[PDB]
């Protein structure tokens, strides 16, 4: 695999990711850190799947609503950033204000 | 020209009059003071003021500070103020108006060529942290407990041996010598305690010569009236603080024979509610006498509904674990007759909520009692210096070493802590120790900013080899520094030397001097006051809690 | 389109072009196999290999650099030899000349 | 005897004639000389050649090279061959045919008991990158550019404070000292950048015997003509390097006027497109200039589909994000009108991608553009050559460490990078610094082999303590070297100075010194060289991205 | 008063007579002595017996142990023992009853207040693994073996290059001197090997001088009798060890012309059955002769089901592994034939599984051949003692370190390893290094104790910087000592010479002496000793696997 | 636990394969590291299960077909190799040209 520092640092995104998905499954009311996790691995996904970084600024804030989050969390996030391989390489990803 | 007061808090922070929540807590602070001059502030960025011939100035580095924190709102003992802190030679230079005194006015912080800055407008400023209970299980206890905001880590141990599991002791001349090298590769202030436990003088003056900064007397080791006499003697004479945990089993004697060996010399009692160890069931009285320096270990606060459950496994458990002390502990924190917060690390306490808890006790008390007698104005500014103290300055007191840190105030070490005030008390923005920021939160390393995913808290500079080295102090006793033991053992780290550990009393305490009638009843375990009961009530839900941690 | 792919012209290398050369039967009278590499001092080979050894001073084996000659037991076999050039010193393999030549 | 073409390249890598592909790239090179005497190569292994009395001579450590690089594939600005490299002392010793001279014809690199073996027969040998901009915002960005084939970091900083989150520099004698002292722990060759934003001469020659080997003028600090003017005067006196990072706003005037107040000094232009930074819209003017030593940071190379609406979150927002100047750029690059490629670490840049994507604008140019006027054969060895050179001799020239670093040449440092074909420029086989390996793709550590997964990077002994310190230079000014700097900081690694870059100038930029009539249209942003239109089109999909990562 | 037996052993641990299973194997060991005083022994805790004026005296540092471990089970070469074992300067103090002399009786280690102490009732307690066949491909290695429980590591290399991957060597002085400063980065001690493939004495004698402490002959630098007689030359003038991996071709001769030229000088023989490497078939028969001392590696302990399959990838494949040679090896370990075990890391072995695979060999053989002529009583004490001098004494012995290392003497540096019997050779409880804990099980950092969940090894406070050098040993050769190679390379860590390794022979070999007539046949490969047939059946489930680890 | 650090390494390759498993089922076109990452965790459940190496090296190679990896993958992996702790110990298992 030859995995550089940042792929491997990206695994810990993704399972951060997998802890707060499997708690909304629950029905859980995310958490901060849940949130940010999940917002990010998605647009993560988004990425090799090959949707642009206009696409996914936009879909990024469509992921969670108000009413999963726990109370202020949507304010403790005013945006979300995060960088994954694009077809055309490293874009980053900037969702604003990603819950409503 | 003009602006609207919520356009300038967006663009400079808070000032005068504007009050912000702590985290996800009831306690409001309202900014008391602001030493800036209106239009003036110095504000980094492009186009902004802090460039050449503007809010920079033309002095060499002799005349101008190494960092600045601009507009930073301070937390401190002394007071809850916007100002710009100025650092230089990584100690506090001073607490002021920065900027170029060519053109600008009221300058008493000069920004130069050789100035870095940090942009803390719209954050909480506070210093570092200091943990008096520290159990050296393991070395990545430093980092938990730097990423808190904890900076001075002052305990015992030698690893994850039996002894060190259940004391906070160095055993002797080797042990301490090793712990004392181990120390210059850890990123935050360090003084060790050795075994107080002996009846013979001797055996304590070479651990204090070997470099210790107290001796901690533990239960386990035997506290006896014996071993406690003896500690206090040598103490007296090295000018270094003892740290009790009295006998329990009141097997050599009640508490107050443990009070009758110490015969009013000063003394840091460690958790002295007593769940963490001390005669059961009234150790908790030596709260009121004017010689006892009273701290509380952290599993213990505030009183929730699972503390005592999980208590029970952290006939004398019973007697160990009481509803009624823990309750009536959250109220005598309130009050100022507790005067310290510790963690007790991995040996009942938790290393990385020293700083966290102590605000939850606080949040918890406003809710419960109310507003302090002492508080002025509607803002909980007062209860905020009183906590605040409990981990900062009032610790660095205790163990005499209030010289180098504990607070905000020039002179002292530039270990600070910046805080995001959403993230109060529970997730710092950067961690500063000696002028170099040594922990912060990172995100992508090989991003385009620092701030896309995944952000974790990831080693700085101030952690690296020699620059670690000179940004972290190694506390000894005077007799360890005079006999030259820094070169002998090769230390590469600056060194403190410890002082006034005898002469403090609770009297010097900061905000927590309350020297209370207090009785505990033998039978019913209930703690009064004045004849009045104190208690409290179990907390369902906590702030700083499920919020923000994702285990 | 393969990552990294060679496009190698067709064709052949002479390898040790210009160097005497000469061929000897060689057989094994071992009871174990003797396997012999491309640049090992044929004349102080294993002793249970039998032939002219004082044909092969200062040879060693014809073959392309790295790759080795089996001799199973009792097999016999004609192999091509080239000389040692450089400073035709040799030194080591079984002490039998340790010097020139 | 004789072996066809196909199973010797299997066999002993690449010969003469042969054509090799760059990774999932159009471009391939060619063999175009081979330093080996057929039937005479040495290979290493069991029944091998390289053994005692044959492949292995009976020369003493002193008469024998250390480390011999077997069958490497030379891909230099000098050339593109095949050849053993030698290596002693930590420095290239030579560059030719290895064996031992007893029964060897043509040995140039001796082989004794003393040499330790790499076999790099079917690799690609490189010299290691050398990225001119960096931001010291964390540490963890030396092990990223380490893993990516970057060897040497030049730029400034303290730590993830906004004066370095903006720019590249470190700010003063203490925050020097810290930093040089932190150096110490990383495994590449450092060199620091002071603030060289003053109007006052002695605030900068200060910096200068402090440590630094270079000013960086920024914008955010105040560019303006009386700080350019005074950077460049020291610069003058010093032999130091200035990047300049122009005043975008144009608020102190044009580029006309900064190109005016350089005077025809040498000088660095940090990120010349703009994207990043500069006179907007035409700072990209300033590469028609011979002092003028030009540069981009990779965010903007190749450009491509999501180029644009990434830009502008990493008024003034349209005017410095230019398609227009973005797509000139590539071309720039392409004719050599652009010499070097640089990250611009955490602030709008990618540290591990620097090699990377260098590599996807020759790639996307071939497609484009078709061969280069300068290419001979049926291959892209120029622009290979051209190409290279922006990373690792341009640099190293520009900077003045070219005596030490930058290219695959005698004396200089053993720097060196080894890589498959498939993975050439993304992901690197070995990583060898000083002659000593200093990360490499490693397997089960509990495995029978090294090659069972998990495979990532991790550190080798060459980034181990003690060796590190021998294996990596701290590059100091001439007047810290005679102050005795390494000497009172206590520094524990080599020591190189920097010298000659005053005297570079766009004609020595190796394969890049094309000084263009460049022109930039006020309003429609246009970019013209002689009058014709310079731009490209965004690329959709690039090599050396999905198939090589994880994520 | 009086306690039953099994109350007794829960609360001090197992006595004179109580059987302990290994693990989840089918060793069982007995109690054969206990140097304790009923009613007297030593336990620490609240209300304990280690207290002051108790089981603590009131001597001075000099006069008592810094470290103490209470009731061990000790397993060691010479005996099955239960005891208080006492550590003083970083070496083992005594081996007896610890306490205090004033009020206890029969008290040989006295424990004061400058005594640490180490809870072993319960456990089992050795001596510290030696891996005398380490391949320094990457610096990793050293972790996983410390985890496992080896604290001496011998061996060679530069790191993840061809010469270290195929071979046990560093090449050379520079290579030499850059491996012994990198090792002081690593928690073991370690002593390192050169290329000894050399028919040119002085070329050995530079290497020897520049600090190893062995020669190793290797095959693929070519296993020629000519390097072999010269490596054995100089190891005799020099008092270092040799160890061969001989000619697996038959290219210079078969096994009867290396033994010739060995000419009955002392040699350590490397993975002596041969598919690890060696003269195919036949190698094997080496364990006859006296001058030498054999050792196997453990990807072929013990034989199973998988063997075969797994090494063929892991013409000379099948002469090289032969199901035939694999099998009869675990019985000549069995009966003291071969002398040693080790890993062979990354090269045909693992890491961390020495000590792990040599008690899966013991078990296999006792379910198989059932006890040993040796025994005596129901247990398997004789046993036990035979294999765990393979990879403690015998390795110590062979490699002349046995002053310092190898097994719980007195003198001995203080390298133990304590085990829960249910984890005994899989997974240790603690790894103390030079008299601190280097390693260990540690649990949430932020934890109210050390065991919650995750628990896995983490590094303390003896590994940590200078602590580290205080209790870790680098062996160098007389010579180099002589030269005063620590003082120019400035090697930190403590040193420790070598001698002793020309005088070694078979006969020395702890419990594994025996000197069998054993042949092979040159056909059939079968192992004959005596004429009877050696054999073994492969293991299709073998214990200490599946029931312990998570992959 | 008591996680030495080669069962810690492991959880890395487990976690790497977890990504390229979803995304496999997604109906991407896997690559080079996660084609790696998926083919390990594959045989590592094999020894866990008990299967023979023999087995192994064979199944290994019927786990991703060329036409479910992008282009060129398949000749960037000539083999995959990976150890796990089968119920006779750890074992090397070397799956030759495993896509195909
Ligand atoms: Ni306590
Ligand atoms: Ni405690
Ligand atoms: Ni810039
Ligand atoms: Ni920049
Ligand atoms: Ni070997
Ligand atoms: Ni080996």
């Amino acid at each position: 695999m030859e995995l550089t520092p940042r792929e491997k640092d990206k695994l810990l995104l993704f399972t951060a990711a997998l802890v707060a998905e499997r708690r909304l499954a629950r029905g859980l009311k995310l958490n901060y850190p849940e949130s940010v996790a999940l917002i990010s691995a998605f647009i993560m996904e988004g990425a090799r799947d090959g949707k642009s970084v206009a696409s996914l600024m936009e879909e990024g804030r469509h992921v969670l609503t108000r009413e999963q989050v726990m109370e202020g969390v949507p304010e403790m996030i005013p945006d979300i950033q995060v960088e994954a391989t694009f077809p055309d390489g490293s874009k980053l990803v900037t969702v604003h204000n990603p819950i409503i | 020209s003009n602006i609207s007061r919520q356009a300038y808090a967006d663009m400079f922070g808070p000032t005068v009059g504007d009050k912000v929540r702590l985290a996800d807590t009831e306690l409001w602070i309202e900014v008391e003071d602001d030493l800036t001059t209106y239009g003036e502030e110095v504000k980094f960025g492009g186009g902004k003021v802090i460039r050449d011939g503007m809010g920079q100035g033309q002095m060499l580095a002799a005349d101008c500070v190494d960092l600045v924190l601009t507009n930073a709102l301070i937390v401190d003992h002394w007071g809850i103020v916007k100002a710009d802190i100025g650092v230089k030679d990584g100690r506090i230079f001073a607490i002021g108006k920065a900027g170029n005194p060519d053109i600008q006015p009221n300058v008493t912080i000069p920004i130069g060529a050789a100035t870095e800055v940090i942009a803390a407008e719209g954050k909480i400023v506070t210093a570092g942290g200091i943990d008096t209970h520290i159990h050296w299980i393991c070395p990545q206890q430093a980092e938990e407990a730097l990423v808190s905001g904890v900076t001075t880590m002052v305990g015992g141990g030698t690893g994850p041996a039996a002894g060190t599991h259940a004391t906070t002791c160095t055993p002797g001349p080797w042990y301490i010598s090793r712990m004392l090298q181990a120390a210059d590769s850890l990123p935050v202030n360090i003084g060790l305690l050795g075994k107080g436990n002996v009846s013979q003088p001797d055996a304590l003056r070479e651990q204090v010569a070997a470099g210790v900064i107290g001796l901690a007397i533990h239960e386990d080791w035997g506290a006896t009236p014996a071993a406690i006499d003896c500690a206090l003697t040598v103490a007296d004479e090295m000018d270094i603080q003892v740290a009790l945990h009295s006998d329990t089993l009141n097997e050599s004697g009640f508490v107050e024979d443990t009070l009758a060996a110490i015969g009013g010399r000063t003394i840091h009692t460690f958790h002295t509610e007593g769940a963490g160890g001390g005669h059961a069931p009234d150790i908790i009285t030596a709260c009121a006498h004017p010689n006892i320096l009273p701290s509380s270990t952290n599993p213990t606060l505030p009183y929730t509904l699972n503390t005592i459950d999980e208590h029970l496994d952290m006939a004398f458990a019973e007697s160990r674990i009481r509803r009624e002390t823990i309750a009536a502990e959250d109220v005598l924190h309130d009050l100022g007759a507790f005067s310290l917060t510790s963690s007790d690390s991995q040996a009942m306490g938790r290393v990385g909520e020293v700083i966290l808890r102590t605000w939850q006790v606080a949040h918890r008390m406003k809710v419960q009692r109310g507003a302090l007698a002492e508080e002025t104005g509607d803002n909980d500014n007062f209860r905020v210096k009183r906590y605040i103290a409990k981990y900062t300055i009032n610790p660095a007191l205790t163990h005499g070493i209030a010289h180098e840190v504990g607070s905000i105030e020039v002179g002292k070490l530039a270990d600070l802590v910046v805080w995001s005030p959403a993230f109060f008390g529970v997730k710092p923005a950067t961690v500063i120790k000696g002028g170099m920021i040594a922990i912060a939160p990172m995100g992508d390393i090989n991003a385009s900013i620092p701030t896309p995913q995944p952000v974790h808290y990831r080693p700085m500079f101030g952690a690296l080899g020699s620059a670690r080295h000179h940004c972290r102090l190694t506390f000894l006793s005077q007799a360890a520094a005079a006999n030259g033991v820094a070169e002998r053992l090769n230390l590469r780290s600056a060194i403190a030397v410890v002082k006034g550990c005898r002469t403090v009393q609770k009297a010097d305490m900061v905000h927590n001097s309350l020297q209370p009638n207090i009785t505990v009843d033998a039978q019913t375990y209930e703690v009064r006051v004045d004849g009045e009961l104190i208690t409290s009530e179990p907390a369902d839900v906590l702030p700083m809690a499920q919020r923000y941690f994702l285990f | 389109m393969i990552p990294g792919e060679y496009h190698v012209k067709p064709g052949q290398i002479a390898l040790n072009t210009g160097r005497a050369t000469c061929r000897v039967v060689v057989e094994n009278h071992g009871d174990r196999p003797i396997q012999v590499g491309s640049h090992y001092h044929f004349a102080e080979v294993n002793p249970a290999l039998k032939f002219d050894r004082q044909q092969a001073a200062g040879y060693r084996l014809n073959i392309p650099a790295g790759t080795a000659v089996r001799f199973e037991p009792g097999q016999k076999r004609e192999v091509e030899l080239v000389a040692f050039a450089g400073h035709r010193a040799v030194f080591g393999f079984r002490g039998e000349v340790m010097g020139p030549l």
